[PDB]
RNA sequence: GAAGCCAGAGGAAACUCUGGUGGAGGCUCGCUGACGUGCAAGAUCGUCAAAUCUGAGCAUGGGGGCGAAAG
């Protein structure tokens, strides 16, 4: 039919453009004209064929507008190519913005256009009108309606972020995403924020005549000096692009934090924990007191926010560079430790503990609590330097919490104390041997400070209740913990 | 199978401009004084009909000289400082490099 | 087989925690507590009780009405009339006071009672300060203040009689022989709970024989 | 070790131990 | 707010000067008209209107 | 004295062994300190010099502290 006639036309066009590109300059316009037809089958076919032809003809460089025989051949061919590519992008925009719903005969033109756009992003980022291409991608990743096309465009942007080695495409994509989120007032679905996490820039004797030999020598020295200059300018340009992208990313993170979007704080804190070592130093301190201010605002849902910020601070300080910076930078986590200590009881009586590769963005408050307690009691660095008073106070309060929390959370806490006693031992054995109980002072449960509560003046009595707890799992947890206590 | 987008932004990146900004911010000279000093010999000079070579020749040889203040210079440097200018890793490795330089100096002295 | 059985009861009250469905939660918590008393198994329920306390109905000032006290032996749901009524507020406060009473008298001798109760005391004191910074229900206020005082007294009592017990981790004869020789009326919380058992009984036969006279008068 | 094995987010599903 | 200070450090305000107002402890900023006047003084094209 | 090449004896092949050809080697012969990392009360790993000889011609780098370098 007309469909087969169109297929023959497109086949001729594509074959001619693959074989001899220069000799055929107007067949881009021929594709546009044949795609102008109003029947859906030929529109799908022409869009796919245009995808293929631009994919295999776009050069590895951009071209300048001429403005103002072989040379004129190339100029005409390149001008036709860019005009055609602009036309293809406009048509892709219109079809992608066109209404998806139709009668069911396969993938609609909307999904086909989205696939074409994703392939263009993945294949030709360097070429012109990357702005229009990425604008279509962002207009799709700005709707809060998870779809197959939505996940395709997320995958395309993630692939671009993890494959960009120069940085300009990544910069422009980040700028578009940032402006989109600011315009939508941060009503996005946290996937566009995880894209920032996925960013990569933030991580045979051929005879030669006498004449030829001297030339190839000359271009040898020329390419040597060019490689040197190229390396230096590449370093400088990468640094500048990284600076700009970091500026935009941290700006959007800080604005989301200041707006307190309930469903994005985890992702924002993960990004902060990931990139605070790549941002400056006084700014690292500023983020520490920013987390302090978030804790205080939550003090004046809320429990999860406070635990998220505590995990963020502890991970930030658990980074290697921050750990070596500690003394010089005055990075003290005493506030976070005391806040966790004072909030343990409220979290223990909270009824929503279990109402739920990431290291910060964790969906369950008890998981957050184990991350906090692991960072405090069992830090990766200076594990044999932890204050015994801190260890004992947290052990006592954690036994009380294990008494007063749901079964699986209790089993988690009990295993954490099992590991704590295995690791430290003699520092806390006095908490179970009553004849080593200290006699200087009385235990103060409702204390404001960990040291204020004298932890070595009390004994762990919670076993006589947790042993008759109804959960066999927590029962063998106590059995193993007491076994380690006896095998010290 | 089956073959949200909807006035100029003045930015001071220049030491002389930030010096005048400081002078306006402080009660040193006022708005009326700025207009009065703006009617100087450089005022009423054409720019619209002129070729680029002529304009650049004047731009390179006709910049009025004004004192710069250390405060304005520091403010410009702070504003144009990169966000990744002083990472912990780079500060630590610069300190390590200077410590190595001192150790090598001592060994040469030995 | 108690474990599976409990799991289901926890899930049953956690399916939806709504003030409409408080009575069902109260009934299943009573079931769990009576199971705990007959067996020797610990059932965490202070979380559920503190939830119903820091739920919506028991904080905002109530609404004036004139209805009949809900019979918390025949309810699966609460009528739309009882949404903000002082009658409903008093009924739920009395039920909470009761359930806490049986819980904390039911575990009134374990050598870790203060370690088991202290979170409940601090939560109740926080709620009391919040509501006297709420409603105006002085009846519930006084009932909870006397409850928390008696809980603190029982915890202290455990302090003095446990201060002289040896509990090395390889020798626990004294803690295994701690308090078998004392009965559930000597403890201050035992006296508390038996006294309000007597008070609950007097109110119950009050209402029962009373409704009998109204029935006879109507007849 | 064991603490990490429980701090895995997949350990708090809520499956009843009668569907073994 | 610490977050607001962080935003300011990332993207400095338009009228940022690095000084502190003696009248009020907050940092002092240039207004739209003041920035326009600084522009006019620096370029010289139209020092005064009309 | 290794790659590589040649014969033969076993192994389905891959390979093992013997007898050889081959003459590449950061291989031999003639007459330590300074540091860095350490995650404890010091273990370990890494970096820095000792740089074919010689006649006649020729060029360059030099101090300190500050700073991320640019300066």
């Amino acid at each position: 039919e007309q469909i087969r006639q169109a297929q023959e036309e497109l086949a001729k066009i594509a074959t001619q453009l693959n074989e001899n590109p220069e000799e055929y300059p107007g067949h881009f316009k021929a594709l546009a004209r044949i795609g102008e037809t109003p029947i859906l089958a030929i529109q799908k076919l022409c869009i796919v064929t245009q995808m293929a032809v631009y994919k295999d003809v776009i050069p590895g460089y951009r071209i300048r507008p001429l403005g103002e025989k072989e040379v004129k051949r190339l100029r005409t061919y390149e001008q036709a190519l860019v005009a055609g590519y602009h036309g293809y992008l406009k048509t892709l925009a219109t079809y992608a913005a066109s209404s998806i719903p139709e009668d069911r005969k396969g993938e609609p033109i909307s999904s086909i256009a989205f696939t074409c756009a994703c392939e263009l992003v993945n294949a030709v980022p360097h070429f012109n009108f990357r702005g229009d291409l990425l604008r279509i991608l962002v207009k799709k990743l700005s709707t809060r309606k998870i779809d197959r096309d939505f996940v395709k465009c997320r995958e395309a942007l993630e692939k671009l972020f993890q494959d960009d080695e120069e940085g300009n495409a990544s910069q422009e994509a980040v700028s578009l995403l940032s402006k989109m989120m600011k315009a939508r007032e941060y009503r996005v679905d946290e996937s566009v924020l995880n894209l920032f996490l996925h960013l990569r820039l933030l991580s045979k004797w051929e005879f030669r005549t006498k004449k030829q030999r001297k030339l190839l020598k000359a271009e040898k020295e020329a390419q040597k000096v060019m490689e040197q200059a190229d390396a230096t300018v590449s370093h400088e340009e990468r640094e500048r692009i990284q600076s700009e992208i970091l500026k935009m990313v941290f700006a959007t993170y800080f604005r989301i934090l200041k707006a307190r979007v309930p469903h994005l704080m985890g992702a924002v804190l993960e990004g902060l924990a990931k990139y605070a070592h790549l941002i400056n130093q006084d700014f690292f301190g500023d983020l520490l007191e920013a987390l302090k201010d978030l804790i205080r605002d939550t003090d004046r849902d809320t429990s999860r926010e406070s635990l998220l910020c505590t995990v963020t601070a502890f991970a930030l300080l658990e980074g290697q560079d921050a750990h070596n910076a500690r003394s010089d930078l005055h990075l003290d986590l005493s506030f976070f430790i005391t806040n966790l200590y004072r909030s343990l009881l409220s979290l223990s009586l909270n009824p929503d503990l279990e109402l739920g590769n990431n290291k910060i963005n964790l969906q369950t408050t008890t998981v957050l609590l184990l991350r906090c307690l692991t960072s405090v009691l069992l830090p990766p660095w200076n594990i044999r330097s932890v204050p015994p008073i801190r260890l004992a106070a947290f052990c006592k309060q954690l036994m009380t919490l294990a008494l007063q929390v749901p079964e699986k959370s209790s089993q988690a806490i009990l295993g954490l104390l099992q590991d704590v006693v295995h690791t430290h031992g003699r520092k806390v054995a006095a908490l179970w041997n009553t004849e080593e109980r200290k006699g200087d002072g009385t235990y103060k449960p409702l204390s404001e400070t960990v040291e204020g509560s004298n932890p070595f003046t009390t004994t762990i009595w919670e076993g006589e209740l947790l042993r008759k707890h109804y959960c066999p799992k927590v029962r063998e947890g106590l059995k193993a913990m007491e076994k380690e206590l006896r095998s010290i | 199978p089956g073959l949200w987008e909807e006035r100029p932004n003045i930015d001071i990146i220049t030491a002389e401009a930030m010096t005048l900004a400081h002078q306006l911010a402080t009660g040193e000279k006022t708005k009326a004084d700025l207009i009065d000093e703006g009617y100087n010999k450089y005022a009423f000079k054409q720019k619209e009909g002129l070729p680029d070579w002529f304009l650049e020749d004047e731009a390179k040889h006709d910049k009025p000289i004004k004192p710069i203040t250390k405060e304005a210079a520091q403010a410009i440097k702070e504003k144009l400082r990169a966000l990744n200018a002083r990472p912990i890793k780079k500060v630590a490795e610069a300190r390590a490099r200077r410590k190595l330089r001192q150790a090598k100096k001592l060994e040469k002295l030995k | 087989l108690i474990y599976p059985l409990v799991q289901v009861t926890l899930g049953a009250m956690r399916l939806i925690p709504t003030a409409i469905y408080f009575p069902l939660r109260f009934h299943l918590i009573r079931s769990l507590l009576r199971l705990s008393r007959a067996t020797d198994t610990y059932i965490p329920l202070a979380s559920a009780l503190l939830e119903v306390l820091q739920s919506a109905e028991m904080k905002k000032p109530p609404k004036s009405s004139t209805l009949k006290p809900l019979d918390f032996a025949t309810a699966y749901k609460t009528p739309k009339s009882y949404l903000r009524t002082r009658v409903y507020q008093d009924g739920v406060g009395e039920q909470v006071v009761e359930l806490l009473s049986e819980f904390f008298v039911l575990w009134s001798r374990n050598i870790a009672f203060p370690e088991f109760a202290l979170p409940t005391i601090v939560a109740l004191k926080r709620w009391m300060k919040e509501m006297r910074k709420g409603n105006k229900n002085a009846k519930l206020g006084s009932s909870l203040v006397v409850l928390v005082q008696k809980l603190e007294m029982n915890a202290k009592f455990i302090e003095e009689r446990r201060a002289k017990v040896d509990f090395a981790p390889k020798d626990r004869a004294q803690v295994d022989a701690f308090l078998k020789d004392l009965e559930w009326e000597k403890t201050p919380l035992g006296a508390y709970v038996v006294a309000q058992r007597k008070l609950r009984e007097e109110r119950k036969r009050l209402m029962e024989e009373a409704r009998r006279e109204e029935e006879r008068k109507r007849r | 070790n064991k603490a990490a094995e429980m701090s895995v987010d997949d350990f708090f599903k809520g499956g009843f131990e009668i569907l073994s | 707010d610490a977050l607001q200070n962080l935003l300011d450090s990332i993207e400095v305000p338009e009228g940022w000067t690095g000084l502190t107002d003696p009248n009020t402890g907050k940092p002092l900023n240039l207004s739209r008209d003041e920035l326009e006047l600084i522009r006019k003084v620096q370029q010289g094209l139209i020092p005064d209107d009309v």
